[PDB]
């Protein structure tokens, strides 16, 4: 039912997101306090000591972080937030919270789900900053620190530490601190609103422009977030027309002229965007019956609203008193037709048939069909014949005419016959059985074939039928401009009629007999007279019966009912202007009169691609599904419905349509079901891209980031990857309604999307969709540049890692310590190991050897270099065998590790320290598949230099990679003592360089924090508020 | 998917587009026939009669008598008759006649027999294929209709038929065969292909009347 | 191969009669195009190895040192091929190698060029 | 309204190959498949953030540059003799249906299988493919990209604007329609009338054409700084209140007592700026889009043979041997004669026109170092890979810096009016 209700609406995201904080994800932290206050030092030097607010924190270590919407204030919250927590901490659980299904140890991970895990991370980010940034207000500066600026004020008290962080050239320097240091460098001048929109008359300015602190690329998501809206945009005269267009002039809304106010109407999809999610509605209700039942019955309201025209049961009555006869009879016609009779949402549902003829064909009760299936004696059984005949035209069986001309047959045969193609479809055979077009006999294709003196009725029926078959016509339907087209296999805007259409020209039309319809009512009776009049048939009738059967007959062709004009031309008005407020576009069918050949025979789709065929015309006919069920209906309500159509005594057509539409005219239900498809599609390009990264696809894909390792990927892995984008992507919108459900089925790595069907000559179509563009792909690729770029800070640790000791009194860093102590996998005297290399005990004290990776052996000591995986392998055995040797041994070794996670963990460089310990529980608690974050000891900074003392380490890494510290020592005007590091310029560019450009960028190479931004003040108001119905 | 083809060369009361409908006749034994294509067999024969009886001083009813497709190219197949019966329509243009013999009038019965030896399927002598981008014209072709066309017909200055120009006098039937004239040529052939070729043209064996020796 | 190129003379991949067809020109691809034989491009072949036992006097006269390379000028091309328009009807070739006249004549002044200069050392 | 449908295909110059590498096709076709994308030509910039800077695109031109050579190779497959759409792979692209509609990654055979010899500067009919020809209006959809690409390759120096003057475009309730967008900045209306083009094609005389054109018409001016708040046409006016501006747009504006007199007639013509900054101008290229949307719906007079290159003379679609001039203007001359005009009218003070005048130079000046440090980037690639040569835009020469009678062309425009 969920399907149905799908139809029907979609679930309402939350589109438009306003940020009253700080439009930026990153905050720098402080990491290692300064040795303050100090007896030399006076504390009045600092100016920390009259603990004055800083733009930046003031400590002996500090390093950016990323914190997502860490001071935003929004009105909606999109629930995707990422928090990266100190390297010296362990997030390896979000790390491992994917696919480490065997994974008990916390610290432990698998490498291999690592990729996926940080694409995921990446696209958490976006999902977490998919906001609209409302423009701020300003205030003119009331001191002398700014000359008078304009802030950005927020609502709410203590903004004056946003105020310092914003401009922290608005702090003085009377001292000469790093952090002055760095104020004094930026640009004076580049503060305040940068620029804004005011000039008109009472306009304010719609948008500003403002120099600030921030980030760009959290800025530059919201940038094509809003791109993407502003594509959508529509203006009022435009819907002004659309719904003016609409009503077709039973209704007229009007729009005023006006200078750009800004209103932002974003509802302009492509069509294609529309038909693959039509497509993709027609795959899931595909084979489901009942899913239709419910939707007709809806049509059948909606259509019994509209409608004017009134089922008036009194007409029959009054045919049958004119039925008239004399007591002396035996039997009574005009009881038998009452009986016949045996006595609206049927009528509707058949005429929606009409509209869907292209999924579902109506068919007759079974009961309806006559048990014994006819006899010639019978009356009533010819008034069955009637009834049916009336039916099958109205009826959408192919084989319906020929059904009914056997019908006839079957009744005849024996009395009169025809030439059958074979004995399997005898004359014997059930005329329902003839279901195809090649049961319709040879002989019935060439009437020439019959005698008419042999079989007169017979002939005379194949005659009237070849001369009589009703015309069908077509009808233009639909808005393009605003509504689109919603055709499939037809040309756009046409919708076929049953019958040919010629308009009434009053509005309190007069009955009309010149019907296709009353001619066919007039041949059928005539026909059934001429039978009547049979030489060898009449005998039998008494003359007395034969006057009033022939006059019964006269009277069926003379009845007046308003059915058929009705369904000339007000049927046809009325079709058209629901149409707009179905919730699923029809599906039809081409109509033809006697065009079997091109009857629709097959349907296939195809949501998958051949092994080798690129183009999906050729994969289409073995990669395409079947489709299609029927309708059934009972012919003798309907024919009872044909037989008393009544209009209201007083019909004027243009005052009931234009009263009935006035309330009809309320449908906004489409453009949010656009909205919702175009979400669906912009999920199925991202969940392509993603599976892109993760596998190699008939179409080309790029990967860049591949230096961090990934697992072979099963569709099974795939499935749940592909689940995990499909949770998080309907989290993020808050939406519940089926998305990527037919990708999901089968194996979506080679799936292709296309629909095809075949006619009674076996003459197929298909149908392939072109995607619109999707930001969420651009998004995706420039994060995973700017991942390369900077995985340390993603505290990402790339390279391998040595593991051997090294004591001196200089201060390298465990990430940078000196390259001539440093050797590598090239350096000689250094042994590479291999799966062939085996160890030789030794013996009486001679030397014991172990096997070469080349076969090689001597003792466990000098220069190795040793696989991560082989020491997972046998960490056991290698800590039992080598960990003495590592320890004291002059052994040396560079583990390879390509990714890995790392851990910061700071000592006292006052007091001598030995590493051995921790490194050898790190080695004894590597897993062949898990380890905990690869630890790094770093000494604490200071503020004077001193003499060294002794400490034992045993890890280093293979590139530099401690380019996350942001400052050192700000707190003091001067790193005396430690690393020394400076507030990074590149990351302030724009104030540091005067000369440089506003717009300038660093990326990829480096993420500047101070921005200027654009807020926007554009309006989205309701359509109602500038649109005005006009009765 | 009625499909347009017309006589662009007078517009009754203005340029008409003709759309096939439901309805089609397979009257005619045995084929089954669509209305398109009936009134393209009757343009085209129309057509081939003038050409049989062109009069150098003689007026036509219309320079262009064959209707073309100008839309529903797309349901339309080179193989359908209707292709064909373009490449008719534009030899009878270009003044093509028929090698059978022409009555004034085809039979219902010659028309159906003309119908089944075009149903009789074989490599199209004349080289014209359709093309939707304009109605092609040949460059050395007999009739002034190029120069009458204003809209929508090109002919091609490359495009050169190698074909004389002739008009028969009367072709009535004859009754009974007459001798024909043999001349023999230089080449050279296996006896027992000509056995094979004449098992399949033999029109052996009956019994003929024997006639009188002597008298 | 040995014969000339021919070009539809106006329907293309439906030509049939001989009268579909036409002699494919240059301004197709309007100077002469030629179908270059195996035979000559051997010959050609050799006079360059007699060039090449007179290279040490063309070099110690400083001149023309980068022997001519006759294989480079051949185009080889699909198509319909034929001396006349009736053998291409019924010969459709592929990868015929085809040069210009003037191209082949520059080619030969070359090479007679280098004969006249290397006159005297032989 | 064009009725005639025919490209020709850039040639290389005088280079032996594309100037692409399978890198920067991969680039281009990021994560779609289709190149007919207006968005996949451009990623779509809002201006002053405007403007896609990239290792392989440095400029949103460079960009489309790099679709056109690689749509040059891909569509003479099935523009080939046979115009088979999926038989072989053009540098292992294969179409995926007749309409190409899609392109493919080639089949491992078809990858094995050489890439389509595509010959340089083919002039191509659309009438000769018949599944276009089967669908006008695919056929036109298709065109308004084949149209823009081969404008581009038509000029040899900067590309023109075409500008065209109708009253009959100021009356009608069209003009209110216009209205609509009074208060938006001529990039946003820009942005959302070349939606609705692409969303439906339009009448060449349609309200709509005539609406594009008047908006084409008036940013012009204000650009040239031919129509001002002291120079208003019926009081409207694209309004930028800063010119050299980084994303200076000149927003629709009403002014009182300052109505402009504007000559009667009709005029239309097109204007190709001298400078090469053009690739970092957002505005020209938006101008070059509706231009060559308006090229679709309706066919414009052929340019003069001798205003085109002989080799492109007497193009029957866009080359007549009577023909408009290409009118050649430095941004720079250009902004400095804006400010002329204003300086002459007595709106601005002589000395503010000097300091707009000095902004234009430093940002030329820095502009024009980083196009000739990329120039010598380029140069180093193409010597360190001659197997994978490409051009991260079509080249530039300094000559391209000079104004090149940009006063000469203001004249011309201000004799326009």
């Amino acid at each position: 039912n969920k399907k149905t209700a799908q139809l029907l609406h979609a679930d309402t995201p939350r589109l438009v997101t306003w940020d009253a904080g700080l439009c930026t994800s990153f905050k720098i932290v402080p990491i290692v306090p300064a040795q303050v206050p100090q007896d030399v030092l006076a504390y009045t030097f600092f100016t920390s000591s009259y603990a004055i607010q800083s733009p930046f924190p003031e400590a002996a270590v500090s390093r950016i972080v990323v914190h997502t919407r860490w001071a935003s204030n929004v009105d909606f919250d999109r629930d995707s937030s990422v928090i990266m927590a100190p390297p010296t901490e362990n997030n390896i659980h979000l790390f491992k919270q994917l696919l480490n299904t065997e994974t008990l140890s916390v610290r432990g991970a698998n490498p291999l789900m690592f990729r996926a895990n940080v694409l995921h991370m990446l696209l958490e980010f976006v999902l977490d900053n998919l906001y609209l940034n409302r423009h701020t207000g300003f205030s003119q500066d009331h001191t002398p620190f700014t000359e008078g600026a304009n802030l950005r004020s927020l609502p709410g008290p203590d903004a004056e530490k946003w105020y310092s962080i914003m401009y922290p050239t608005r702090m003085g320097t009377p001292n000469v601190s790093k952090i002055c240091n760095f104020v004094a460098s930026c640009v004076r001048n580049r503060v305040g609103r940068f620029d804004r929109a005011q000039m008109m008359n009472g306009a304010m300015s719609e948008w500003v422009d403002v120099f600030e602190t921030s980030d760009a690329l959290t800025v530059s998501i919201r940038g094509r977030w809003m791109a993407r809206l502003a594509r959508m945009n529509i203006n009022p005269t435009e819907i002004e027309w659309a719904l003016t267009e609409c009503a077709q002039g039973y209704v007229t809304v009007t729009s005023p002229y006006a200078p750009s106010v800004n209103r932002l109407m974003p509802y302009r999809i492509s069509n294609a965007e529309r038909q693959i999610s039509q497509i993709i509605r027609i795959m899931n209700i595909g084979n489901n019956a009942t899913v239709i039942q419910p939707v007709l019955q809806d049509i059948s309201v909606l259509l019994q609203r509209i409608s004017p025209l009134q089922i008036d049961p009194t007409i029959i009555s009054n045919t049958m008193s004119t039925v008239s006869e004399s007591t002396t009879q035996t039997l009574s016609p005009a009881s038998s037709i009452l009986g016949k009779l045996r006595p609206f949402s049927s009528f509707r549902v058949a005429l929606a048939g009409w509209l869907y003829n292209g999924v579902v064909t109506t068919v007759i009760d079974d009961s309806s069909y006559p048990k014994d299936g006819g006899s010639v004696t019978s009356l009533e059984n010819l008034w069955d014949f009637f009834i049916l005949a009336l039916a099958l035209p109205l009826t959408t069986d192919p084989c319906a005419p020929v059904k009914a001309f056997m019908t006839l047959a079957n009744m005849m045969v024996g009395f009169e016959t025809i030439p059958m193609d074979n004995q399997i479809y005898t004359q014997s055979r059930r005329a329902s059985a003839f279901s195809t077009p090649h049961t319709w006999p040879r002989c019935f294709m060439n009437i020439q074939l019959i005698s008419p003196i042999d079989a007169p009725i017979l002939r005379q029926w194949a005659e009237i039928i070849h001369r009589y078959w009703p015309n069908p016509s077509q009808i233009r339907y639909g808005a393009p401009n605003v509504f689109g087209s919603a055709n499939l296999f037809t040309p756009p805007e046409v919708l076929l009629l049953p019958i040919d259409h010629q308009p009434a020209n009053v509005t309190t039309p007069t009955l009309d007999f010149t019907n296709e319809l009353t001619n066919w009512r007039a041949r059928v009776c005539e026909l059934m007279k001429n039978l009547v009049d049979n030489q060898r048939y009449q005998p039998g009738w008494t003359q007395s019966l034969v006057s009033s059967m022939r006059g019964t007959l006269d009277k069926l062709k003379l009845i007046k009912s308003m059915t058929p004009m009705y369904l000339q031309q007000l049927a046809p008005v009325e079709l058209a202007v629901i149409a707009p407020m179905l919730p699923f576009p029809p599906f039809q069918v081409p109509y033809v009169r006697l065009d079997r050949d091109r009857v629709p025979t097959m349907v296939g789709v195809t949501r998958q691609s051949r092994d080798t065929i690129t183009q999906p015309a050729l994969s289409l006919s073995t990669t395409n599904t079947t489709v299609g069920v029927p309708l059934a209906l009972d012919a003798r309500a309907i024919t009872v419905a044909l037989l008393s159509g009544k209009y209201p005594p007083d019909l004027v057509t243009n005052v009931w349509y234009a009263d009935a539409i006035y309330p009809m005219y309320a449908d906004t239900e489409v453009f949010s079901n656009l909205q919702r498809d175009m979400i669906t599609c912009e999920a199925v390009q991202t969940l392509v891209t993603l599976v892109a990264q993760i596998s190699e696809t008939q179409y080309p894909v790029d990967r860049y980031l591949d230096w961090i390792p990934s697992l072979r990927a099963s569709a099974a892995t795939a499935a749940t990857f592909a689940e995990w984008v499909n949770t998080s992507m309907k989290t993020a919108f808050d939406l519940s309604d089926m998305l990527l459900e037919p990708l999901l089925s089968g194996d979506p790595r080679m799936t292709q999307l296309a629909i095809q069907y075949q006619q009674y000559n076996g003459r197929t179509f298909n149908v392939i969709p072109e995607m619109p563009g999707s930001v969420i792909a651009d998004c995706v690729q420039l994060t995973a540049e700017v991942f390369n770029h900077e995985y340390n800070l993603f505290g990402i640790a790339r390279g391998d890692i040595i593991i051997g000791r090294v004591q001196s009194t200089h201060l390298w860093s465990p990430l940078a310590p000196p390259p001539d102590l440093v050797f590598d996998r090239d350096t000689p005297g250094v042994h590479i190991f291999g799966r062939d290399c085996r160890i030789s005990f030794g013996m009486n004290g001679a030397a014991p050897m172990i096997r070469d990776e080349t076969g090689m052996m001597v003792p466990f000591e000098g220069n190795w270099i040793f696989p991560l995986a082989l020491w997972q392998m046998n960490t056991r055995y290698f800590n039992q065998q080598f960990d003495a040797w590592i320890k004291t041994g002059e052994l040396r070794i560079r583990i390879e590790m390509g990714a890995y996670p790392y851990m910061l963990h700071y000592y006292d460089p006052r007091q001598y320290a030995n590493a051995w310990n921790l490194t050898s529980a790190w080695l004894e608690e590597i897993t062949p598949t898990s380890i905990p974050s690869v630890p790094f000891m770093v000494p604490i900074s200071s503020d004077h230099d001193i003499s060294s003392a002794p400490a034992v380490q045993y890890i280093i890494s293979t590139e530099y990679n401690d380019r996350s510290l942001f400052c050192t020592n700000s707190s003091s005007p001067q790193t005396i003592a430690g690393p020394d590091k400076h507030i990074p310029v590149e990351r302030y560019n724009i104030l540091t360089n005067p000369d440089a450009p506003p717009t300038q960028i660093q990326l990829p190479e480096v993420v500047d924090l101070y921005n200027v931004v654009t807020r926007y003040a554009y309006e989205t108001p309701p359509i109602t508020a500038v649109v005005m119905g006009v009765p | 998917s009625a499909g347009v083809l017309v006589h662009y060369d007078k517009p009754t009361n203005g340029h008409h587009y003709l759309l096939g409908t439901l309805t089609q006749m397979v009257s005619a034994p045995p084929y089954i026939i669509n209305a398109t294509d009936a009134m393209l067999l009757e343009s085209c024969l129309e057509q081939f009669s003038a050409n049989v009886r062109a009069r150098p001083a003689q007026p036509v009813t219309r320079l262009d008598q064959c209707y073309h497709l100008r839309w529903g190219a797309q349901y339309v197949g080179e193989d359908s008759l209707t292709y064909r019966l373009g490449v008719l329509s534009l030899l009878a243009t270009n003044g093509y006649q028929l090698a059978r013999p022409i009555p004034r009038q085809l039979t219902n019965r010659w028309l159906s027999s003309f119908v089944s030896q075009i149903m009789s399927d074989g490599v199209n002598e004349t080289p014209l294929w359709p093309q939707e981008r304009y109605v092609q014209i040949a460059y050395d072709s007999p009739s002034v209709v190029d120069g009458a066309t204003q809209y929508g017909y090109v002919r091609k200055n490359q495009l050169r038929l190698g074909m004389r120009i002739s008009a028969l006098q009367s072709l009535s039937d004859t009754p009974s065969p007459v001798q024909w004239l043999p001349q023999y040529t230089i080449d050279q052939a296996a006896m027992d292909e000509g056995d094979l070729m004449v098992s399949r043209l033999t029109q052996l064996p009956l019994r003929p009347d024997y006639g009188n020796i002597w008298v | 191969p040995g014969g000339v190129p021919w070009i539809a003379i106006g329907d293309e991949t439906s030509v049939t009669s001989p009268g579909a067809l036409r002699r494919m020109t240059s301004k197709d691809i309007d100077e002469p195009l030629v179908v270059v034989t195996e035979h000559a491009i051997a010959n050609f072949t050799k006079a360059e190895m007699a060039l090449e036992f007179n290279r040490e006097f063309l070099d110690k006269l400083r001149v023309l040192s980068v022997s001519p390379k006759y294989s480079d000028l051949l185009t080889y091309v699909d198509c319909y091929v034929g001396v006349s328009a009736r053998q291409a009807l019924n010969n459709f070739q592929k990868q015929v190698p085809v040069i210009t006249p003037t191209r082949q004549t520059m080619y030969v002044d070359s090479i007679q060029a280098a004969l006249k200069a290397l006159e005297k050392w032989e | 309204a064009r009725a005639a449908f025919l490209f020709k295909t850039v040639g290389f110059g005088g280079l032996q190959n594309v100037p692409i590498n399978d890198e920067l096709s991969s680039h281009l076709l990021r994560a779609g498949n289709s190149p007919w994308q207006l968005t996949q030509f451009l990623d779509w910039i809002s201006l002053g953030r405007g403007l896609a800077t990239s290792a392989l695109v440095p400029t949103a031109g460079s960009r489309y540059y790099q679709m056109s050579c690689l749509l040059s190779g891909t569509l003479q497959i099935p523009f080939r003799p046979n115009h088979r759409w999926g038989d072989i792979r053009f540098l292992r692209l294969v179409w995926s249906a007749p309409t190409l509609d899609g392109l493919v990654v080639a089949p491992p055979q078809v990858l094995a299988q050489p890439a389509l010899q595509a010959q340089a500067d083919r002039v191509y009919d659309c009438d000769d493919y018949p599944f276009l020809a089967r669908d006008p209006r695919f056929k036109h959809r298709v065109y308004q990209q084949l149209s823009a690409v081969t404008l581009l390759n038509l000029t040899g120096f900067g590309p023109i604007s075409y500008v065209r003057v109708d009253e009959d475009m100021w009356s009608g309730d069209v003009n209110q329609l216009l209205m609509n967008y009074f208060g938006h900045t001529f990039a946003e209306i820009a942005y959302t009338l070349c939606q609705a083009s692409a969303n439906r094609p339009w009448e060449h005389d349609g309200t709509y054409a005539r609406m594009t054109q008047i908006i084409l018409s008036l940013f012009w001016l204000s650009y040239v700084g031919v129509i001002h708040q002291q120079n208003t046409y019926r009081t409207f006016y694209f309004q930028c209140n800063r010119r050299g501006d980084a994303a200076e747009v000149w927003i629709l504006s009403c002014s009182l007592n300052h109505s402009a007199q504007i000559r009667p007639g009709n005029r239309s013509l097109f204007v190709m700026p001298t400078s090469p900054d053009w690739n970092m101008d957002v505005n020209l290229i938006l101008s070059s889009t509706l231009t060559g949307c308006l090229c679709s719906g309706s066919q414009l007079p052929l340019i003069d043979n001798n205003s085109v290159p002989a080799v492109s003379r007497n193009i029957h679609g866009w080359t007549g041997r009577a023909g408009n001039q290409l009118h050649g203007f430095q941004v720079r001359r250009m902004v400095t004669e804006f400010c002329d005009r204003l300086r002459r009218d007595g709106v601005m003070t002589q000395a503010q026109q000097n300091q707009i005048e000095a902004l234009a130079d430093q940002t030329q000046q820095f502009k024009r170092d980083k196009l000739e440090a990329w120039a010598r980037e380029d140069d180093q690639y193409n010597q360190a890979n001659p197997n994978s040569t490409m051009f991260r835009t079509k080249p530039f020469t300094n000559a391209q810096w000079g104004r090149g009678n940009t006063g000469a062309t203001s004249a011309a425009i201000a004799a326009l009016i």
